[PDB]
Parts: structure tokens; C-alpha cells; sequence
């Protein structure tokens, strides 16, 4: 679905500046913050 | 009167978004068999009732064939195989859940 | 206790039995056990899914190689919806 | 499910012995759909080493029907090595010789050229008339739907539907017709 | 209509016949088929407009007589011949192998001995290239040699 | 050599069989491959191909549920592209936007 | 032995019955099926009648040996090629 | 009285798949409202059990559930048995019902969590280059890092 | 029959005719001029 994603302007890889590939993957348990991802 | 896919086979999908918009609620209770489309379970005197124990002795051959008769295979599949692969098979596999 | 089913842990002989004295006991009519699903039959690998069924409603469903052991099965499924021990019941909280 | 472990694996790993009819249905189709479920590729749990093929009952492989003139057309052709086998007969000429060979030939080679095609042919039944033995018939589950939609000839449509159908032009009243 | 009997006598009369359908959904077409909007909208299974513009032992009806355009006549006339060998027209009759699409005449046809390579292979023609131009309802063509 | 080569060939290999997986899911439920992962991607559900061959052999239910998404998109689609006005543009075919 | 024939509905007589000569009849016709004399394994000559080769005129051990079998570039023998073997 | 551009019933005068009608928009939405606020309900109270995730995590996505082991390919700079949240939940569900984000669900909606359990290292891989006739030939073994992970608990809350 | 790739009448009681595929020129009163298309 790259030409509909371009279309809405969501890129074309669903791995290109989404909130699913920018976000962080993980973090402490009480809630800290994780080190930033190195990608 | 609308549903995207019949609904009497799985479970009864009703399709839902939320106020907000950001998320989509999917219910799907499964569906139970009903008693009208299911069907009902199937059902000397003076010697011993001697037990009926005859086996013959079919040969190799005839013997394969009824096998694949009733597996409904070839006969490769119960022709024997040499010691080289009998013992390079593993007897003790790794076994998850 | 963890990833093993209830009759893995705990052995039982006559599951059919004790589920007729566990509905006599909580005022269930006896269950019914009738061929929900069939195929195959006259091969040597047949399917069939036997569901236990009460006052026309069904309760349970069990799968096996030949009538008699689908009953079983659906014995045990029942037991197992009856007492809470279903593969899909809430995990432990530790 | 809350199945055991035995019964759980031999119902999701049971064999399914579907119901397929000729009756004017073309055997490509039917040898595609076949196919597909003799290999087991109809199956979420499809994998080639893990044997999920069913069985297949095709029934009514005398009448099956081929687009255009494929029934002179299109030649099988076999050879019996010795100098000389090269034999060529035309669909018709198999067709009379055998009643399911076309059906046969279709589906042999829409399976997937390995050592478990001859498997797959074994669960293969296929039948001529609409005559099918008592065990398979005992044995069948889902008659698939046919290909096929069977074009419905004139003689055959209902007086509502032949009326309701306006007429296109108005003839001379002095033509012979 | 009009008949003919013998008996010698031979006598013509005429017989009741149907008229148009009262109103066309275009009655500016020329042609039947332009008149009740169906250009690219029939195949070989419509016997009710094939049967309404044949004989009544299988021929076809003249141009001149049918009101239709030449297109339309000749594309009328290829989907009688593959009704005629589907089968589809028990009645108008002259005077087992089952098939559907056959465009040549089944008794005229070689085999296919010797299929060429794939890049000239010698292809079995199914269906109609005058018909070729029909609503397509779907994203692939129709193929028209097998 | 076969070792990193068939590493390569694994990759293709297990995509291929999640392919296979889903359209014999699909193929149950009445809907084609094609349909059902374009319509997901118009719904914004970036499930992969490995989890919905999951979701198809160990969760049915969760696989009907998105296999009746992807034909309401679907239908949605050939609605607007019938209508080819202003209409609404459908309850499924909303697109959240994100900044 | 026991041979089978093969025959109408109308033809059937009881098993256990006696049959004679007098079955046929003069100036008739028949079918005799037997296993013919057997000669071992024989060559091409005897065999198939093959021409062989010249006795004198320079040959070396060739008298009654095949020729060329199939030709050069068929990389094989063709099924049913006329061979010595048990006639 | 045909309509101008009324067209017999033949066999392709109109298209072969059935003919579609959507729901109308309000009644939909209230439709919606009623089967998301019921949905929200059956979470209040607790009719459910063992709750699955689908969870996006180092590139890869996970079909997870409670008291589960997942091996990721890569240190994650945590000292093992430590409690940590995987966020990125593409999916939630359980029997009867289900709940799909677009593309994620809300973290006030649903949270994982995990217990880094192992940092290890995979077992030695052979890369191995040859070509013929040229005298190519390398090999390099490798050892990448991992690190087992165990799902403890799935939890919903209720925010439909 | 004269086989031939182009056909043409060489009388006027030639008529052309399709039969079995192929086209076929037929003259009653010249038999010489029957030719056959190829
Ligand atoms: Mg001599
Ligand atoms: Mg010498
Ligand atoms: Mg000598
Ligand atoms: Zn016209
Ligand atoms: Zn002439």
C-alpha cells in the first residue's frame, strides 16, 4: 500500500518517520523514560 | 441488514471505531452448534464365545498394498529403510510446549 | 502448576460420570451426546466432534478418532468449563 | 478449545473429504480447485512437509465441457518407447477411450511436480456418472460449488421471465419467417 | 406473419405477429440493439435476443428485415453459431461431446499435432473477435486464445 | 557457502509461506490476498504477514473480525469510487492524521 | 492345468462335469494355445535370423554376432531391440 | 415505463457480484457508540481471561501473551531480571472480543509488561565467501548478542 | 484442384465457397479451374 500511503503522505515504508518506528520502543516499569534508541 | 461477511459459521463479528476515532472495537461471540442441525449418536449356546484371534500371515507384497489401500498412499512409504538412516535418525527430539 | 491441563495434573477415570453426578448435584438435566460434526467414518483415520448438549443448549464439544473417545473428550471439555480450568481462563498474577 | 493434547492435534490435522461435479463444468477449472485442496494449500496451517492433502470425490467426469473446439484441438500425447510409441489422440478420442482421463491428466499436472504428487493422486477419487460407492459417499463432507454457472438454455425459461424480457424489433407482417 | 400451406393448392395468409416493446430506453438508436441500449451488453447465452432474431429452424434473419446494423448483425450471427454448438437452442432445430464458445465449426478443425515453441506457440481460439469489444466487468481482458 | 546463502533463501522462504497461509485463511472467510492486505493498509492496521498467519491458525475469531474490516473497506472504496462526488467519506475509511 | 474360457451366460455347464473329444466335430475349426519348445538362451541367428557375417575374407572373431545395435547418436538402446536371450 | 437508460436482463447488462448497500452514517454511529460502550463494560466488569497482544518491538512484531518468552536479536543495555513497559501494542484482544489500534493503542489504553530475564549470545555463525577458478575463499564466524525477554502480564483498562 | 495461395475466377460460373476451413474456388462448367486455397 505505498501509493495509498504517499497519498495520505504517510511515506511509503510504514518503517519511514511514523509514530511506529519513532516512538520508543520501551520503558521502565514506574515509568522512567528509556535511553534513546540508536536508529 | 448489513454484514461484511456471513454470520453463521464463526462468530458473530460486529465491527465498532471509537468516538475519538483512533481505535476500531471488534466483538465476536462464537457461534454454537444447534441441537436440530446436529444428528443422533450411532448404536453358541454351548460352547465358549472363543475369541475370533486369526491372523494371517499376508507377504510382503500384499501386505503393502492393503496398507496403502488403506491409507490411501504408495508403497515407498512402507517399504523398509537401511541401518545408515535408521541410525542417523533421532530418537531423542527436542520437544517444545 | 504453570503450562500443564487439569487432567494432565489431576487423573480421572470416568469423566462422563463425574460430570452427570456435577450436574444432578448443581440441578442440571443429564447431558445428551450427539454427533455435531463427522468426517470420514468408514476410513482407518475418521474425525468426529461429538457435543454434549443440556434442555437443547450445548455445553460441551470434543473432538476424537472414534465416537467413544469424542464423548470422553467432550466429558473432560465439560468438566474443565465447569470447574474454570479452560486453557483460556485467567493467568496466574503474581 | 480447552481440547487434550491428541484430540486437539487430530482435529486440526484431520483429512476433509470434499464433494466436486463435472455436469458441464471445465476441467481446468475443476482440476485448479481440486488441486488446491489435494495439496492442502486451502488449509491455514498449510506446509509441505506436514501432509495436510484431503481427499477429493469428483463425480460426473463424462460431461464435462471444453471452451471453444479444445474437444479436436488439443492432443495428448504419450509414447510406448519401443520405436514406434509416439502415440497423439485428441481430447474426444481420450475422452471416449477413458471418461475421466482428461479430469486425470488435468489435475496430474496442476500438482506440484515432487514425489508426493503420486500421494495426492491416490487421495484423488474421480468417478463418470453419478454413481459414487457407499463408503465414499458415507465418507463425503461439503460438495464445493461448481466453476461454472451452467448457461441455461431457451427451452428452459419461465414464462414471467420471457415476457418480462421487451422485444427488440417489430417484423413485417408480410414476411414468410 | 405470413405462411404458406399446400393442399393442388398452394395459399399464403397472415398470422398474428408481436409489435414493439412500447416505450425504448434511447429512441434515437437505429438499430434495435442502439434503440434498447445493449451495444457491448450481450454474449451467447442471451437466447431470448438471439431467439427473437433467428428462425425458427435455427437460421438467421436478413439485415433488411431485422432493422439492424451491419456490427451488431454480424456480432448477432457469431453468437447464434456458438449458441447453436453450446446446445442453448433445443428447438430450432434442422430439417456427445458438451462445448460452450466454440467458434469454429466442430467437424473443420485439425488437431493440434505440433504445438510450436513458446515464442510461437499455436494457441486454441476461444470465443469471438467480434465480441472481443464487450463490457469487460472485471481488470483482466477476456483471452480469446487459449 | 549453502549455510549463508540458504540464510538469504530462509527469509524468502518463510515470507512466501505466511503468504501462502493468509490467502488460504482469506480464501475462507471469502476474500482474496490482495483485497485483504490493501484494505488493512487503508484501515491503518500495520499487522504483518508473520502475525496474520498467526492470527490466522491460532485466533479465528480475531481473524474474521479483520477479515470483515478489510471487505467494509472495501465495499467503502467502491462506494466512493461509484459516488465520485462529496459524500461522506465513510466511517472505516477516516484516516487519523498524525504531526 | 487348468485353463479358463471364456464364455455366454448360455454356455455354463456344473463344475465337476467330464468332457471328451467328441465336444468338436469333423471339418471344424480351432484355436491351439501351447508353451512352445524351449531353446535356452540363443543367439541372434537362431533367434531372430540375422544374416551374421562372413566365415572367411579376413574376420576376426565375428561369425555370428549382431552388429550395430542402435546408432551413434541415440546415446542408448531402443526398448525391444532383437538381442540373444532365452528363446 | 422504461427509464432512459433502462437495460434488459442479460447476462452481463449489469455487473456479477451482488449488489452492496452501506448502512446509513447516524444510525452506524450509534451502532458504534452502543457496541464500543458495551465492549467498555464487559472490561469493567472482568469477563475475560488471558489476554493476548500483538506488540511492535526491535523492528519486529510479536504475537504475545501472558507468562511468554520472546528472544530479541540485540543488547537493550538492562540488567537482567528487570521490569520494563513495552508500549507500541498494534493489537489487544482476548475471547469474545478485540481491539485494534491505528496504528497503536492508547498507553492509558492497554500496557505489557516484560522482565529482561537473559543476555546471552547466539550460537557461532559461519559466513562464508568462495568463488571457483579465482582462489576466493573467506570465512568469518559471528556471535550476535540476545536477550530473552518474558511477558508477565497484559492488562487493559477501560477508556473506550 | 489446383493448389493455390491467392484464388481468382477464371469464368464466370466460378463461385467461391468455404468448406472444411479453407476456401475453394468450384466451377461446373471448366472443372479445371477448381482450385484450393493453402
Ligand atoms: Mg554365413
Ligand atoms: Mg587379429
Ligand atoms: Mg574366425
Ligand atoms: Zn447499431
Ligand atoms: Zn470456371
Amino acid at each position: 500500500g505505498g501509493q495509498w500511503r504517499l497519498q495520505q503522505g504517510l511515506a511509503a515504508n510504514p518503517s519511514g518517520y511514523g509514530p511506529l518506528t519513532e516512538l520508543p520502543d520501551w520503558s521502565y516499569a514506574d515509568g522512567r523514560p528509556a535511553p534513546p534508541m540508536k536508529g | 441488514t448489513y454484514s461484511p461477511l456471513p454470520d453463521d459459521y464463526n462468530c458473530n463479528v460486529e465491527l465498532a471505531l471509537t468516538s475519538d476515532g483512533r481505535t476500531i472495537v471488534c466483538y465476536h461471540p462464537s457461534v454454537d452448534i444447534p441441537y436440530e442441525h446436529t444428528k443422533p449418536i450411532p448404536r453358541d449356546q454351548v460352547l465358549k464365545t472363543r475369541l475370533e484371534e486369526k491372523v494371517e500371515h499376508l507377504e510382503e507384497g500384499p501386505m503393502i498394498e492393503q496398507l496403502s489401500k488403506m491409507f490411501f498412499t504408495t508403497k515407498h512409504r512402507w517399504y523398509p529403510h537401511g541401518r545408515y538412516h535408521r541410525c542417523r535418525k533421532n530418537l531423542n527430539p527436542p520437544k517444545d510446549r | 502448576m504453570t503450562g500443564k491441563e487439569l487432567f494432565e495434573m489431576w487423573k480421572i477415570i470416568n469423566p462422563m460420570g463425574l460430570l452427570v453426578e456435577e450436574l444432578k448435584k448443581r440441578n442440571v438435566s443429564a447431558p445428551e451426546s450427539r454427533l455435531t460434526r463427522q468426517s470420514g467414518g468408514t476410513t482407518a483415520l475418521p474425525l468426529y466432534f461429538v457435543g454434549l448438549y443440556c434442555d437443547k443448549k450445548l455445553i460441551a464439544e470434543g473432538p476424537g478418532e472414534t465416537v467413544l473417545v469424542a464423548e470422553e473428550e467432550a466429558a473432560r471439555v465439560a468438566l474443565r468449563k465447569l470447574y474454570g480450568f479452560t486453557e483460556n481462563r485467567r493467568p496466574w498474577n503474581y | 478449545s480447552s481440547f487434550s493434547r491428541a484430540p486437539q492435534q487430530w482435529a486440526t490435522f484431520a483429512r476433509i473429504w470434499y464433494l466436486l461435479d463435472g455436469k458441464m463444468q471445465p476441467p481446468g477449472k475443476l482440476a485448479a480447485m481440486a488441486s488446491i485442496r489435494l495439496q492442502g494449500l486451502h488449509k491455514p496451517v498449510y506446509h509441505a512437509l506436514s501432509d495436510c492433502g484431503d481427499h477429493v470425490v469428483i463425480m460426473n467426469t463424462r460431461h464435462i465441457a471444453f471452451s471453444g473446439n479444445k474437444w479436436e484441438q488439443k492432443v495428448y500425447s504419450s509414447h510406448t518407447g519401443y520405436p514406434g510409441g509416439f502415440r497423439q489422440v485428441t481430447a474426444a478420442q481420450l475422452h471416449l477411450r477413458d471418461p475421466v482421463a482428461i479430469v486425470k491428466l488435468a489435475i496430474y499436472g496442476m500438482l506440484p511436480k515432487n514425489l508426493h504428487r503420486r500421494t495426492m493422486m491416490e487421495r484423488l477419487h474421480l468417478f463418470p456418472d453419478e454413481y459414487i460407492p457407499e463408503d465414499i459417499l458415507k465418507n463425503l463432507v461439503e460438495e464445493l460449488p461448481q466453476p461454472r454457472k451452467i448457461p441455461k438454455r431457451l427451452d428452459e425459461y419461465t414464462q414471467e421471465e420471457i415476457d418480462a424480457f421487451p422485444r427488440l424489433w417489430t417484423p413485417p407482417e408480410d414476411y414468410r419467417l | 406473419f405470413r405462411e404458406v400451406v399446400e393442399t393442388t393448392i398452394i395459399e399464403g395468409r397472415i398470422t398474428a405477429t408481436p409489435k414493439e416493446s412500447p416505450n425504448p430506453p434511447n429512441p434515437s438508436g437505429q438499430c434495435p440493439i442502439c434503440r434498447w441500449n445493449l451495444k457491448h451488453k450481450y454474449n451467447y447465452d442471451d437466447v431470448l435476443l438471439l431467439s427473437q432474431f433467428i428462425r425458427p429452424h435455427g437460421g438467421m434473419l436478413p439485415r433488411k428485415i431485422t432493422g439492424l446494423c451491419q456490427e451488431e448483425h454480424r456480432k448477432i450471427e457469431e453468437c447464434v453459431k456458438m449458441a447453436h454448438r453450446a446446445g442453448l437452442l433445443p428447438n430450432h432445430r434442422p430439417r456427445q461431446l458438451n462445448r460452450y464458445l466454440t467458434r469454429w465449426a466442430p467437424g473443420s478443425v485439425k488437431p493440434i499435432y505440433k504445438k510450436g515453441p513458446r515464442w510461437n506457440r499455436v494457441r486454441m481460439p476461444v470465443g469471438s473477435p467480434l465480441l472481443r469489444d464487450n463490457v469487460c466487468y472485471s481488470r483482466t481482458p477476456w483471452k480469446l486464445y487459449h | 557457502v549453502k549455510c549463508t546463502k540458504a540464510r538469504y533463501l530462509k527469509k524468502k522462504n518463510m515470507r512466501t509461506l505466511w503468504i501462502n497461509r493468509i490467502t488460504a485463511a482469506s480464501q475462507e472467510h471469502g476474500l482474496k490476498y490482495p483485497a485483504l492486505i490493501g484494505n488493512l493498509v487503508k484501515c491503518q492496521v500495520e499487522l504483518n504477514r508473520k502475525v496474520l498467519a498467526d492470527l490466522a491458525i491460532y485466533e479465528p475469531k480475531t481473524f474474521k473480525s479483520l477479515a470483515a474490516l478489510a471487505s467494509r473497506r472495501r465495499h467503502e472504496g467502491f462506494a466512493a469510487a461509484l459516488g465520485d462526488g462529496k459524500e461522506p467519506e465513510g466511517i472505516f475509511s477516516r484516516v487519523v492524521q498524525y504531526h | 492345468t487348468v485353463k479358463i474360457f471364456n464364455i455366454t451366460d448360455n454356455a455354463a455347464i456344473k463344475p465337476g462335469t467330464p468332457l471328451y473329444a467328441a465336444h468338436f466335430r469333423p471339418g471344424q475349426y480351432v484355436d491351439v494355445t501351447a508353451k512352445t519348445i524351449g531353446k535356452g538362451f540363443q543367439g541372434v541367428m537362431k533367434r531372430w535370423g540375422f544374416k551374421g557375417q562372413p566365415a572367411t575374407h579376413g574376420q576376426t572373431k565375428t561369425h555370428r554376432r549382431p552388429g550395430a545395435v542402435a546408432t551413434g547418436d541415440i546415446g542408448r538402446v531402443w526398448p525391444g531391440t532383437k538381442m540373444p536371450g532365452k528363446m | 415505463s422504461y427509464l432512459p437508460g433502462y437495460v434488459p436482463k442479460t447476462s452481463l447488462s449489469s455487473p456479477p457480484w451482488p449488489e452492496v448497500v452501506l448502512p446509513d452514517p447516524v444510525e452506524e454511529t450509534r451502532h458504534h457508540a452502543e457496541v464500543v460502550k458495551k465492549v467498555n463494560e464487559m472490561i469493567v466488569t472482568g469477563q475475560y481471561g488471558r489476554l493476548f497482544a500483538v506488540v511492535h518491538f526491535a523492528s519486529r512484531q510479536w504475537k504475545v501473551t501472558s507468562e511468554d518468552l520472546i528472544l530479541i536479536g540485540n543488547e537493550l543495555d538492562l540488567a537482567c531480571g528487570e521490569r520494563i513497559r513495552l508500549e507500541k501494542v498494534l493489537l489487544v484482544g482476548a475471547d469474545n472480543f478485540t481491539l485494534l489500534g491505528k496504528p497503536l493503542l492508547g498507553k492509558d489504553l492497554v500496557r505489557v509488561e516484560a522482565t529482561v530475564i537473559e543476555k546471552t549470545e547466539s550460537w557461532p555463525r559461519i559466513i562464508m565467501r568462495f568463488r571457483k577458478r579465482k582462489n576466493f575463499k573467506k570465512k568469518r564466524i559471528v556471535t550476535t548478542p540476545q536477550t530473552v525477554l518474558r511477558i508477565n502480564s497484559i492488562e487493559i483498562a477501560p477508556c473506550l | 484442384f489446383k493448389n493455390k495461395t491467392v484464388l481468382k475466377k477464371r469464368c464466370k460460373d466460378c463461385y467461391l465457397v468455404k468448406r472444411r476451413g479453407r476456401w475453394y474456388v468450384y466451377c461446373k462448367t471448366h472443372p479445371r479451374h477448381k482450385q484450393r486455397q493453402m
